[PDB]
């Protein structure tokens, strides 16, 4: 199910690198996918395939520049 | 495509959620690489990044 990425790592070595950089790689893929969904849907509705989303922690940024 | 022509696809994701994103996934990338690279070849020695999420529990 898992992966177990970093044997040779001590307690805090391995609590930091699954920790932090699992927080990371959530965060990369997750604010990119909510983005890049929300721009390919308003410029015109177009059929959704896939995506491995399914528990939200109330998370947006749905936020706009003056035109220019 | 027919159902979905479009529109004004410039500004959709707005500018300001362009240069947001960006700046997301820069510090999330530069995190990645250069935090990994030093802790698992120099165990977090030079770095030592706790930052304030030190509520690491499963089973207490």
């Amino acid at each position: 199910m898992e992966e177990l990425s970093g044997k040779p790592l001590s307690y805090a070595e391995k609590e930091k690198l699954k920790e932090k950089l699992a927080f990371l790689k959530k965060e990369y893929s997750r604010t990119l996918a909510r983005l890049q969904r929300a721009k390919r849907a308003e410029k015109a509705k177009n059929s959704k395939k896939a995506i491995e989303d399914g528990v939200p922690q109330p998370e947006a940024l749905e936020h706009h520049h003056h035109h220019h | 495509m027919n159902l979905s022509e479009d529109c004004s696809q410039s500004d959709i994701l707005t500018t300001q959620q362009r240069a947001t994103m960006k700046y997301n996934l820069i510090k999330l990338q530069q995190e990645m690489a250069h935090l990994e690279a030093v802790l698992e070849q120099r165990g977090n020695q030079p770095s030592g990044h706790s930052p304030s999420l030190e509520h690491h529990h499963h089973h207490h």
